[PDB]
């Protein structure tokens, strides 16, 4: 099973997504936190994102895909989880 | 206990972006790894 490895990597990720979509203070000094401050407060502000091409953007936007594919909460703390939600039941 | 000592996670976000670049500009995640569906019509 190599692709164990990289499911793992995706879903650790995604706990310091949630963490850092619900997290009290801005300043906190949690590794996981720090370090998911930067990608948030890109795609927030891009002015190209996913839609003019933007990798970071993606990148962010690939984790909170695969959290909203398992995810069920209608007002789950994470913004682009709810659209995903949307967004997938179109697609049957 | 001033500040946080560690997160065994860092380590998969470290490997996407970690806290001296934004290696996300360059690293692209192979989403696809993800599982299947129980079956499909082959
Ligand atoms: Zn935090
Ligand atoms: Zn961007
Ligand atoms: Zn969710």
């Amino acid at each position: 099973s190599p692709q164990e490895s990289r499911r793992l990597s995706i879903q650790r990720c995604i706990q310091s997504l949630v963490h850092a979509c619900q997290c009290r203070n801005a300043n906190c000094s949690l590794p996981s936190c720090q370090k998911m401050k930067r990608v948030v407060q890109h795609t927030k502000g891009c002015k190209r994102k996913t839609n003019g091409g933007c990798p970071v953007c993606k990148q962010l936007i690939a984790l909170c895909c695969y959290h909203a594919k398992h995810c069920q909460e209608n007002k789950c703390p994470v913004p682009f989880c709810l659209n995903i939600k949307h967004k997938l039941r179109q697609q049957q | 206990s001033h500040m946080a000592p560690e997160d065994p996670n860092e380590e998969a976000v470290s490997q996407i972006f970690p806290d001296s670049v934004m290696l996300a500009v360059q690293e692209g995640i192979d989403l696809l790894t993800f599982p299947p569906a129980p079956g499909s019509p082959e």
